[PDB]
RNA sequence: ACGAGAACUAGUAAUAAUUGUCAUUUGCAU
């Protein structure tokens, strides 16, 4: 897929990452993100439990809350289709897709630090 | 200590390397053309060739007495143009090197030796042994890399016979692959850079790195 | 039996007296076909000889080390008596041959027997792994023509013994090698090492003689339930 | 011949950050992806610990020769001294029921604590970023002692308990001068787990 | 005539480090490039231990004259009184169901663990790394046991049980003191593959 | 593309290696490159499976953020053609190729360790 | 060899072991060279069947030995681990003479 | 009726032993 890898080069502007997306904004989304990662390893079975949905519920608050705070991390969640992502994976309740989510998340962040001032 | 003769076993218990047997043939390449051929058309008479006769019997009768004496080998059968000897692996070829010299002088660089060397084990019936059986092999195989290797082990502990052993595994495939791993276990290795780059820069060339193996396997 | 390399077929050095070194011939064993005739009548230069010899490799020698531990080594403290063998192999392309000859019907014969025996072994310790083979007939155009020739000399290709009322006029003008063979023999009394051949000597594979014999087939024979044949009936190549 | 076995817990005081494995990670299984306390940490802090106890000299700082008695409960085996181990120490690994603890009250177990420098006379921060094992939580050890010779096992095991004493008054881990690695032991257990030894009288603070 | 054979899995608890190769790497298979115990580790920490059990004399560490029966099932056959081996100890390679779960769960099958030395008298620390086979891997053993004598496979595999349980409380492979390499025996199985004697009454934890 | 292995001898500048490249610095990326040589080399056919193929996509993004964390590492990767290497290895998809990828990687990583401060 | 070649593996392994002297606990180590796990030997035996009315038990007493043979070891070492071997893709055919082997048995 | 025929280069022992991923450094100037 990767289509981290072509978006990351098509959101390179004169220069401005995302209008002015920096590494240090993305820090709390990294940490809740490797939490869940973590969680959900430690789980045995591929349906998904209703208190990791509640998880993964309050993983969308987060994101819809660090959205509104800035502006640059809300265009990149848009373009990004992380919300629609996240939506997705909520709906389909399968622990494979979440770490299919989890790796091209880390995909994103690793092009967006590759690129940077 | 015992006067009395001993076994085979007496210099196979050698505890300065493996416990094996060295065994040595030698041949006179240029002796059917002396006895016959001769000093052509001048000096061709019974006398003259009746004396150098008797100088290469001589020679071959006393001067191999004398020059064996420091060296851990018992004389078998010598004479004509024949050289059996046997004794320890180290000790013949050292004593045959003496023995290309010494002859080298006596015949003032006229006629020339062939001889070989193997290594047999101890109790093998010496019926098959000997149906088995130079500036070269004393300067650039014995005098350099012998003395720069035995130095290098001499310096450096813990490089027993596996760290060689791996070294022969990684030089008998002649690949470049090979070569790369080599360079690295030598990386991995503590001996001097200059130990170090003089066997790799050994290693590169085909004739130096055949030579390098018979050093190192002589070292064993 | 004589050797091959790839299409390459070996004789022996006939004991002919050649007038020139006298040492590059004596190192040499076995002529190849092609150069058969030409050693016959002198036209092999030394530097042909050291070529030829250089070519000759057909095979090398090697001994392989074994232990013998149904001795008291089953009972109690007791070395083991390691004992060697003596072996031989041939690279991809080499072999031995035969030359033989008689009756069509014999020939057939012949083809059954070996048949039979290419299973069985030709050597010593055949029960313990050595010596199997598989046999292909070749009719080679170069060594028939060598074999039908016809002249005043004669070459020995095989181990013959004239019988006794021959012998005083076969070795007229002759040049040849004997050669002790001695052996043991296989299910004729109760001692395998109480029974030994009497031993025999024959001419070698390569004497050279004036006056054909014609051989037979020689008892080693006594002391015995059944006769023991020893082969002795000469192979010649005329020139 | 007998072996004693030592079983408890280890409780997190302060944060605990070994990181053998590096922003800055701790060491992790891979199995579960848990912190855990490697047992090569614990035995070096404690023999380090239990020979500043004893003796130590300049000279016996030199190549790490140590006390005899040190010696004989942690094995040297090389001045020419037949010298076994006597105290063998295994892994701590994350418990279940810290687990389910931190499950059921949804609190992680790894802390991202941020630390910078100020320059001298120059006032200017250059930030880092420190992963540390959160507090409270619990890890379980075994031990494992060999009685070589009978007539040393109380006063090993008095040393032992000196040690572990030291130990609950010092820090394992990284940095733990600035505040993270203080240790506790709970729920101590003596059997003797192959052998005809009793384990009644033998006690460990 | 009869043959036992002795199936079963060892269970990795803490990482092992067999390592026979001297960075610092573990054996093994060079057909599927996965760790393997060598059965000369098996049969010998069993010696050792079990030796260690019964008496050891200073005179008996000289010679490695061992106890008779000890000897009888692992075999001297050096001097004077031969006995043959009795029990053949294989190798234990990396089973397939582990192998499956470690591919599925996307699980390193080895772990570079780094660790330090703190030399005295300097503080000055020197790195090194070690490889060590991850926990939860599974081996699988075979062993055999050959009845040479009907009325003693009692008291042999009395005694093998003996081993077992006492490698149970012990470790395989280097660091053993620093945590490394603790192993269990698990789903064990004793089955007659050739002969005519009964192997219900036997058992092995 | 052996240049690029023996380019590494054309990278001892005055002395620092590749601007100050270390093999410390390579950690992640062998022990990447080791799992999954293994992996392959225990798989029977020439075609890669896809979850392989969705790894040698992990591979490219570890190498990228490698690149990005460190300039010396990035310098290593960009001038000896790693990134299109890697990305033609992920186009033929044959297991030989990985091997013969794998086989110049450790020949690369072997030789720089050669020269090391 | 084939698939030693295109997998690249070497034809010969090499086991590094130990020794452990007891009063004294030095290691003396030794080397010893081991054939690789999975190689394959294609073996040839003949039977000379002198008696018609012997070979169901000759093949019966060979069929004891090789099962025997499966369960044992081959060269150097066995008691500590190595030598293990097994049989596979076994034919019986009759190469000379009339006699049937379309019965006889071997694993 | 082959200088043959009998004959496990076998038995004993492992990578061990001591090493702590540490030692300093303000989430800081509005
Ligand atoms: N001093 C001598 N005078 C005469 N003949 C000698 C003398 N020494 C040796 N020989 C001859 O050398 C023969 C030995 O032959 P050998 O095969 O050993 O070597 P060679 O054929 O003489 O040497 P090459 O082929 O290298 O010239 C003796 O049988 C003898 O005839």
């Amino acid at each position: 897929m990767t289509f981290a890898h072509e978006v990351v080069k098509s959101n390179v502007k004169n220069q401005v990452l995302f209008n002015g997306l920096t590494t240090s904004k993305l820090r709390n989304l990294m940490e809740q993100v490797n939490r869940l990662y973590t969680i959900a390893f430690n789980s045995n079975e591929d349906q998904l439990n209703e208190e990791f949905i509640d998880e993964l519920e309050y993983l969308k608050i987060k994101f819809y809350y660090e959205a509104g705070r800035e502006k640059s991390v809300d265009e990149f969640l848009k373009k990004t289709l992380m919300f629609p992502i996240i939506d997705r994976v909520i709906k389909k309740e399968s622990k494979k897709f979440f770490l299919d989510y989890c790796k091209y998340f880390e995909a994103l962040v690793a092009y967006a630090k590759y690129y940077q001032k | 200590q015992d006067m009395r003769e001993k076994g085979i076993g007496s210099y196979v218990d050698r505890e300065e390397g493996v416990k094996r047997l060295g065994v040595v043939r030698a041949d006179i390449d240029n002796l059917g053309a002396t006895f016959i051929s001769g000093i052509p058309e001048k000096y061709n008479s019974i006398s003259r060739t009746a004396t150098l006769s008797r100088q290469l019997s001589l020679f071959f009768k006393y001067e191999l007495n004398h020059l064996l004496e420091n060296y851990q080998i018992t004389a078998i059968y010598s004479g004509g143009d024949d050289l059996f000897l046997i004794g320890a692996w180290d000790d013949i070829i050292e004593a045959s090197i003496y023995i290309n010299d010494k002859f080298k002088e006596f015949t003032l660089d006229k006629l020339t030796l062939s001889a070989g060397v193997g290594m047999f084990s101890g109790k093998y019936p010496v019926s098959k042994m000997a149906f088995e059986t130079w500036d070269e092999f004393k300067k650039n195989i014995l005098e350099e890399k012998l003395l720069v290797l035995q130095q290098g082990f001499s310096q450096t502990d813990e490089h027993g016979k596996a760290f060689i052993y791996k070294m022969l595994a990684l030089l008998r495939n002649n690949e470049a692959i090979n070569i790369a791993r080599l360079a690295y276990l030598l990386a991995r290795s503590k001996m001097n850079e200059d130990f170090t780059s003089k066997i790799f820069n050994w290693a590169q060339n085909d004739k130096d790195k055949n030579q390098l193996i018979t050093a190192l396997e002589y070292y064993i | 039996t004589f050797p091959y390399e790839n299409e390459l077929y070996y004789l022996p050095k006939p004991l002919i007296k050649i007038d020139s070194n006298h040492k590059a011939f004596k190192k040499l064993k076995y002529v190849p076909v092609h150069h058969y005739n030409q050693y016959l009548n002198g036209e092999l230069s030394a530097e042909d000889a050291t070529d030829l010899n250089d070519i000759f490799n057909i095979g090398y020698f090697s001994l392989q080390t074994k232990v013998s531990l149904i001795a008291q080594e089953t009972d109690s403290s007791a070395d083991s008596e390691p004992y060697s063998v003596g072996t031989f192999t041939f690279e991809p392309e080499a072999g031995l041959y035969f030359i033989a000859k008689g009756s069509e019907e014999t020939l057939d014969h012949l083809n059954n027997i070996m048949t039979a025996l290419q299973y069985s072994g030709l050597g010593g310790k055949r029960n313990a792994g050595y010596g199997q083979f598989e046999y292909e007939i070749i009719n080679n155009q170069q060594l028939s023509k060598l074999l039908n020739q016809n002249g005043k000399h004669s070459i020995l290709l095989s181990t013959a013994m004239a019988k006794k009322e021959e012998i005083e006029s076969a070795l007229k003008e002759a040049r040849y090698i004997l050669t002790k063979r001695s052996g043991f023999v296989q299910s004729t009394n109760y001692s395998e090492m109480l029974v030994k051949k009497s031993d025999f000597y024959s001419f070698s594979s390569g004497s050279v003689f004036k006056n054909i014999f014609n051989g037979d087939i020689f008892n080693v024979g006594h002391n015995g339930k059944h006769p023991v044949y020893r082969y002795a009936k000469p192979l010649w190549l005329e020139v | 011949y007998s072996k004693i076995k030592i079983s408890g817990t280890i409780e997190v005081v302060t944060g605990l950050h070994i990181g053998g494995g590096g922003d800055s990670p701790v060491v992790r299984d891979l199995q579960t992806k848990l912190p855990i306390i490697p047992g090569s940490s614990i035995k070096g802090k404690m023999r380090n610990l239990l020979a500043k106890h004893f003796g130590l000299k300049m000279k016996q700082e030199s190549h790490n020769q140590d006390d005899e008695r040190v010696l004989r409960l942690f094995g040297s085996s090389e001045k020419g001294n037949i010298q076994r181990a006597r105290l063998q120490i295994s892994d701590a690994f994350f418990s279940e029921k810290t687990k389910e603890h931190f499950a059921q009250n949804d609190i992680a177990y790894t802390e991202t604590k941020f630390e910078n420098t100020i320059n001298r006379l120059t006032a200017v921060a250059n930030p880092r970023q420190i992963e540390r094992v959160t507090r409270g939580s619990e890890f379980d050890f075994v031990f494992i002692y060999n009685v070589d010779e009978e007539s040393q096992v109380e006063d090993d095991f008095e040393n032992i308990e000196k040690a572990i004493h030291l130990l609950e008054n010092d820090y394992l881990g990284g940095g733990g001068t600035r505040g993270n690695g203080r240790i506790q032991f709970k729920d101590t257990n003596i059997e003797t787990v192959v052998g005809e030894y009793d384990s009644t009288n033998l006690k460990i603070k």
